[PDB]
């Protein structure tokens, strides 16, 4: 279904406070992006590792230049965060991101995992910055 | 601190003749002569030009942001 | 009365700011 | 859903300050910041 698929997807707009937050390979690391290819096709892809570039790109008033590990089933290689887009998961899109790991061989998350990833998100929301992140933030 | 709208003491509107006071003060019109030449006849009006202080282009310079 | 409406200010895209494409650089 | 915007008295960036958090501008780290304006109705005479 790719309306629960939904839930573990990361609208660019949220993302911008996270561009700092530290435990970042630990909550992203497994939800899904709508990153953009190129004319309107997209693809589910996997973040799988917290990579960073040397082009630092201005993502509206905030700027980053970090990277995503992105793969499609077996296309991968490195992406940068202004192209995934708001979007959510179509259902051709859903049938094709399918359709690329059948074909790989990946097995599918099971849903109690998303269940269980979906929640990180909003605890990751909730959390109060009493710590000393504050910070490394602002360095 | 800006210039009062009104003429205090008669009426007669002299917020908008600031601007074309300092103008015509940089034509080297001597102080009176921009006065008869604005229109303000009465010593009255003449007197919120004169005495006025133009305070808020200090305060300008002052940032809020940038 | 003062009030605002919405409440949900996280998300709200209203599409969105012309998403990038990756192979149109 | 409200997060108290405070205003950094340096940058005059906005900032979000809710509870038992420590007044810093995560822009500059200055610890002075100024409250934004109200929402209610600020009407006045002209008189
Ligand atoms: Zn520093
Ligand atoms: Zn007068």
């Amino acid at each position: 279904l790719p309306e629960e698929l939904n839930r573990v997807r990361l609208s660019r707009h949220k993302l911008e406070r996270w561009c700092h937050m530290p435990f970042f390979a630990k909550t992203v690391t497994g939800c899904f992006v709508r990153i953009g290819i190129g004319k309107p096709v997209y693809r589910v892809a996997e973040i799988t590792g917290v990579v960073e570039t040397a082009k630092v790109y201005q993502l509206g008033g905030t700027r980053t230049n970090k990277g995503l590990q992105l793969r499609h089933g077996n296309d991968q290689r490195v992406f940068r965060l202004e192209f995934v887009s708001n979007q959510e998961f179509t259902e051709s899109e859903f049938m094709k991101w399918k359709e690329a790991m059948f074909s790989a061989g990946m097995q599918l998350p099971t849903l109690d995992e998303i269940n269980k990833k979906e929640l990180s998100i909003k605890e990751a929301l909730n959390y109060k910055f009493n710590d000393q992140d504050i910070e490394e933030i602002v360095k | 601190m800006i210039i009062p709208v009104r003429c205090f003491t008669c009426g007669k509107i002299v917020g908008n003749k600031w601007e074309a006071y300092l103008g015509l003060l940089q034509a080297e019109y001597t102080e009176g002569d921009a006065l008869d030449a604005l229109g303000l006849k009465r010593y009255c009006c003449r007197r919120m030009l004169l005495a006025h202080v133009d305070l808020i282009e200090k305060l300008l310079n002052y940032a809020p942001l940038e | 009365g003062s009030r605002r409406p919405g409440g949900m200010t996280s998300t709200y895209g209203r599409y969105g700011s012309q998403t990038p494409m990756y192979g149109s650089g | 859903q409200q997060p108290m915007i405070y205003i950094c008295g340096e940058c005059h960036t906005e900032n979000e300050i809710k509870s038992r958090d420590p007044i810093r501008c995560r822009e500059c780290g200055y610890r002075i910041m100024y409250k934004k304006r109200t929402k209610r109705l600020v009407v006045f005479d002209a008189r």
